[PDB]
């Protein structure tokens, strides 16, 4: 968003303006996202309650807000999806992000996310 | 400062727990005594035992004891309201949050340098009356707690001051 | 601990039941290779190299392998307990 | 919190003869004088 | 470089059903061979057994008496299934010289069945939707003729 | 949690925290408060929901935490509630993710 383009008065920071090189995303199907998630390594509903806990190697994959299993190695998952997206097998817009404070990786195929390109 | 700012039983002690002896389960507090002399404040295991008593946790009898070398207090077990275990798992939470000593209302007191000390609290006349503070020279910034405690005319002078201070 | 199980399997000859999540590949003797540095790779059928390494914490419960023989006409018999799970992933 | 082998319903201590009879099917482990220890060391800020 | 080979062992794995226990991790508890009174279903196993309670713990006594039904005392189980797609997991028995793959059937978790408090409340009373499916099983729940026994088999 | 099918209390802590250090202070909070009234039963603990919801609540627990899907296999729903509790014991509204 533009930092300096805003009204003043009632809407001093409540009516923003999009910048130049942005792109709002549209929705898509979640088929190949799940299909690569379950190959790359995830498992849920068979794991003992204890697993998903303070143990470091339990990053739990979340897609669009629904848990899709847990991965022992977060890096392989974030890196492999990212190489796959760059290769073009997964839609360019989908984003894999990782929060290490709470071990949840976050595959978002939401549609409506503010996006932008980088080199 | 330690005389007027509150310090919970929790702040001054070592490894507390229940301990299981035949036919009972008594709690125990090890009560860090290096600290109590470090933080200038005057508690003792007798003073804790009076303060574990009259502290709304129903330990109002002499059930709480004083073991050791005035270094450890013990309270075993209550009388009713699921008294066998469920009050003891209740007791392990409320015991390190009883105020040992000081004004309970006062959050914390910070010294400032001649020396004075400012508190972030509200209980004025309990602060005004403690030993060491010349209560003739102590003000608030809460104009109601000067009105309840120091008359209306001091509550007039704070409304003059605390506006002319913030202006 | 990824290749440790194989070395521990090497340390005691006792047969160990293992749990394997293969990738979702339909059928279009397999070979397992342990690379130097512990990077176990299963060079499976079709000569594809699938990397399988580590898994969820296991043994934190009793997982038991049982062959149901339809005991009304057979027997349900526990054959083994469980060991660390193993997950197989395709590689790129 | 010590759990029950058999139902798993959490620790209850009956003060009769030192057992751990849970609200469900009795599995009272009458722990002898083994001394219970739970010292949850607290926090002690100073100065 | 252990190059151990994996046999795609065709030894019938249709019999193989993994059983899980999110109940017994405290002391490497093994379920123990002696207990019988075995009852098992093919779909939604609902393993019902003779997990008779010890008497080393001191009698338990009146509360067991207070239990109402205990039949020594069955500690049965109802199988929480997790069989959505069930071929993603198919490993078997592995030496350091040989490796035998076998593709299992649906894994089933086995938490403890109560039904003592369930039946207990009913007793006081005396004083969902298509829950069982269209065919009411009429069979899977009937199937428990069970024999857990010890045999070295592959 | 007992209404959701996981009836035992050992499972619930195993969900919330196996490493105990602060998730032990989940213990005397609620699973004791659950146990303080003799109410260990799955069907009976739908019943307390069956009163306040203004057997009939197997369905009306689908209008609670919706998008975690259930086919009357509530195991996926439990972890998502358990992770919601997991955050609190470990504890930005204006941030553009
Ligand atoms: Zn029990």
């Amino acid at each position: 968003l533009c930092p300096s383009d805003t009204p003043e008065g009632e809407a001093c920071g409540l009516v923003k303006n999009l910048a130049l090189m942005t792109h709002i995303t549209t929705d898509m199907e979640d088929g190949p996202i799940v299909k690569l998630a379950s190959n790359l390594g995830v498992e849920d509903v068979n794991l003992l309650c204890g697993e998903e806990l303070s143990y470091p190697n339990v990053f739990l994959v979340f897609l669009n807000g629904n848990i899709l299993g847990v991965i022992r190695d977060h890096k392989k998952l974030v890196n492999t999806f990212r190489l796959m997206r760059r290769a073009g097998y997964i839609n360019e817009f989908v984003s894999i992000s990782t929060n290490l404070t709470d071990r949840c990786v976050y595959i978002s195929s939401d549609g409506g996310r503010l996006c932008r390109p980088y080199i | 400062k330690g005389r007027i700012e509150k310090t919970l039983l929790g702040e001054i002690s070592e490894y507390i727990e229940e301990v299981f002896l035949p036919d009972d389960c008594f709690i125990l507090v090890k009560l860090s005594l290096e600290r109590i002399r470090l933080l200038r404040l005057e508690v003792n295991a007798e003073t804790v035992r009076y303060s574990i008593c009259t502290s709304k946790l129903r330990v109002k009898p002499g059930d709480v004891a004083v073991h050791g070398e005035a270094v450890v207090c013990v309270t075993p077990r209550e009388n009713s309201k699921s008294s066998m275990y469920y009050v003891l798992q209740f007791l392990k939470e409320d015991l390190p949050k009883v105020v040992v000593q000081g004004i309970p209302e006062v959050s914390r007191a910070v010294i400032h340098i001649k020396y004075k000390l400012l508190v972030e609290g509200d209980n004025l006349r309990a602060v005004m009356a403690t030993h060491g503070v010349k209560g003739t020279r102590t003000t608030s910034n809460n104009t109601y707690e000067v009105e309840k405690t120091l008359g209306i005319e001091a509550a007039r002078t704070t409304i003059i001051n605390e506006i002319q201070y913030t202006m | 601990s990824v290749a440790e199980l194989l070395r521990e399997l090497s340390l005691t000859k006792e047969e160990e039941l293992l749990f394997l999540q293969l990738p979702d590949t339909l059928p279009g003797v397999g070979k397992l290779l342990i690379r130097k540095s512990g990077r176990v790779q299963l060079l499976l059928g079709k000569v594809t190299l699938d990397v399988t390494m580590g898994t969820a914490c296991s043994f934190l419960q009793e997982l038991v392998s049982v062959g149901l023989g339809d005991s009304r006409t057979g027997e349900m018999t526990v054959l083994g307990h469980v060991k660390h799970k193993l997950v197989c992933s395709p590689d790129f | 919190l010590l759990f029950c082998p058999g139902c798993g319903n959490g620790l209850i201590v009956e003060e009769g003869q030192r057992c751990h009879r849970f609200s469900c099917n009795t599995c009272p482990y009458v722990h002898n004088i083994t001394r219970k220890v739970t010292n949850r060391k607290y926090p002690k800020l100073k100065e | 470089v252990q190059e151990i080979d994996v046999y795609l062992a065709k030894s019938l794995a249709e019999k193989l059903y993994l059983f899980q226990y999110p109940v017994r991790p405290a002391s490497m508890t093994y379920d123990d061979i002696p207990h019988l009174s075995a009852k098992i279903k093919p779909k939604q196993q609902k393993v019902e057994l003779e997990m008779a309670i010890d008497t080393l713990n001191p009698n338990y006594c009146r509360s067991k008496g207070e239990q109402i039904a205990l039949n020594m005392d069955k500690q049965t189980f109802c199988s929480s299934q997790t069989t959505s797609n069930t071929s993603r997991y198919a490993a078997a028995l592995y030496r350091q010289g040989e490796l035998h793959l076998t593709p299992l059937h649906g894994i089933l978790q086995l938490r403890p069945s109560f039904s003592y408090l369930d039946k207990a409340d009913a007793k006081h009373r005396e004083r969902r939707r298509v829950q069982s499916y269209e065919f009411l099983q009429k069979k899977h729940a009937e199937e428990p003729w069970v024999h857990l026994h010890y045999y070295g088999l592959r | 949690f007992k209404a959701m099918g996981v009836e035992s209390d050992q499972e619930i802590v195993q969900m919330i925290g196996t490493e105990e250090h602060v998730m032990a202070a989940f213990g005397p909070s609620l699973e004791e408060c659950q146990k303080a009234q003799i109410f260990t039963q799955m069907q009976a603990l739908k019943y307390i929901g069956n009163k306040v919801r203004r057997a009939r609540e197997l369905l009306a627990s689908t209008i609670l935490t919706h998008v975690p899907v259930k086919e009357f296999n509530f195991r996926a729903k439990c972890i998502y509630t358990a992770v919601m509790v997991r955050r609190v014991i470990l504890a930005d509204r204006d941030y553009y993710g």
